[PDB]
């Protein structure tokens, strides 16, 4: 069928899907800042800013 | 006046009295006759933690706290001798009383300093 690296082609013509699609990544990558910075906030020293 | 119903809850309790904007005399001292503080009372309004400069010497100063723990601050019924001095002058000699109270604040970090506040 598909070679993997053509799996994405099934979305080529499915706006659905594809908006489907790129809302999923809008997800991860809203999802990735959100967690990157509790990672900062949980290891970030305020003690001193000079 | 007030009963305790008339305090209980209301935070009240832990606030020293407190004198109108009239009463601004003065009381006389016989320097013959002997006084005494039938009721200290004080009330705290803010703790500061002075900072640590850091290894970086620099002078440190005083900052504000949050008060973690709640209204429970205040030294009420402290009492002693308010002897009259040769020189005229007064000081106050506490004997008993609720003299200390363990207070607990936190800072910009979220570090929380207790420390017994007191005048033992
Ligand atoms: C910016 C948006 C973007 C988008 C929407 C696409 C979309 C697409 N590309 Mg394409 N591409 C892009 C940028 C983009 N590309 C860039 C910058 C390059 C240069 C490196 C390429 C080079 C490229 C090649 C050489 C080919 C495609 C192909 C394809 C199609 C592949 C279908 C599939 O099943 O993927 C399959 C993807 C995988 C099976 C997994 C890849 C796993 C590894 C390599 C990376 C894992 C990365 C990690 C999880 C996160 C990466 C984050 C990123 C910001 C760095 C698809 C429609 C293919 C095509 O045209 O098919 C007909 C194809 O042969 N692209
Ligand atoms: C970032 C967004 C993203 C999106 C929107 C899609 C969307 C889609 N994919 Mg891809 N894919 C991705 C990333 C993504 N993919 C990456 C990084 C890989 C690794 C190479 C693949 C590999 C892949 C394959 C091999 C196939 C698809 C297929 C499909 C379609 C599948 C329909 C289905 O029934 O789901 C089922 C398939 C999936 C849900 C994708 C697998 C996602 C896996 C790899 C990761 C899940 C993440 C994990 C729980 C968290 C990570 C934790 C970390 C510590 C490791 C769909 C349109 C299929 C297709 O072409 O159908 C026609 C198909 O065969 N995808
Ligand atoms: C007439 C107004 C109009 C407006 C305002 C938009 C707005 C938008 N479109 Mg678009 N679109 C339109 C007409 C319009 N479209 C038409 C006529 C077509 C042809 C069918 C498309 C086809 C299209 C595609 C194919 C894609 C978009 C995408 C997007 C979004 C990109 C930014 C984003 O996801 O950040 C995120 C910011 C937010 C989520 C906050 C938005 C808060 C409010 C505005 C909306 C809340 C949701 C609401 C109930 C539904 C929104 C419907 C949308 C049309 C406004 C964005 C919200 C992309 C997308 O969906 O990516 C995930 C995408 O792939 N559009
Ligand atoms: C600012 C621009 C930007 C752009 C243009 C893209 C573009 C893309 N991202 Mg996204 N992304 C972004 C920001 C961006 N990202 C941010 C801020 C985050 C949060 C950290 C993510 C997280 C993210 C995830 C989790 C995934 C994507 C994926 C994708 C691809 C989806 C379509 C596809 O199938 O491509 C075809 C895929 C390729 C052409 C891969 C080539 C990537 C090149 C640029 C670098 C390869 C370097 C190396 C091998 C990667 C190391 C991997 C590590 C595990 C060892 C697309 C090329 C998906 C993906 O890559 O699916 C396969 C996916 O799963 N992105
Ligand atoms: C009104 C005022 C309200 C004030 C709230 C203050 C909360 C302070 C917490 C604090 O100071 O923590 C300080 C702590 C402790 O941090 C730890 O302290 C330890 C010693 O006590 C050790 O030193 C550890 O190594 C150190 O990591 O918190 C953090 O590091 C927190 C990271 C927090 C991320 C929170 C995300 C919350 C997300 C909610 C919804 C997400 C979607
Ligand atoms: C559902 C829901 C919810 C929730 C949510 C959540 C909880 C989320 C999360 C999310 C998350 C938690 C996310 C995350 C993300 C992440 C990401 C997205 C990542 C990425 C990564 C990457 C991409 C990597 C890579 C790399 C490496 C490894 C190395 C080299 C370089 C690079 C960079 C390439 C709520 C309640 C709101 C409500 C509604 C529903
Ligand atoms: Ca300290």
């Amino acid at each position: 069928g598909l070679p993997w690296y053509r799996v994405h082609t099934v979305l080529i013509n499915d706006p659905g899907r594809l908006i489907a699609a790129h809302l999923m990544h809008t997800a991860l990558v809203a999802g990735w800042a959100g967690s990157m910075a509790l990672y900062e906030l949980a290891t970030f020293d305020p003690s001193d800013p000079v | 006046t007030l009963t305790y119903d008339d305090i209980v809850g209301t935070g009240l309790a832990n606030k020293c009295p407190t004198l109108d904007d009239t009463a601004r005399g003065a009381y006389p001292i016989d320097s013959s006759q002997t006084y005494r503080i039938a009721r200290l009372c004080l009330q705290p309004t803010t703790f500061l933690v002075k900072e640590e400069p850091k290894n970086k010497r620099q002078e440190a100063e005083f900052v504000p706290t949050k008060l973690v723990t709640r209204e429970t601050t205040s030294l009420d019924q402290i009492q002693g001798e308010l002897k009259v001095n040769s020189d005229g002058s007064l000081t106050f000699v506490e004997e008993d009383g609720i003299d200390f109270q363990p207070v607990t604040v936190q800072m910009a970090g979220g570090e929380r300093i207790p420390l017994l506040f007191t005048v033992k």
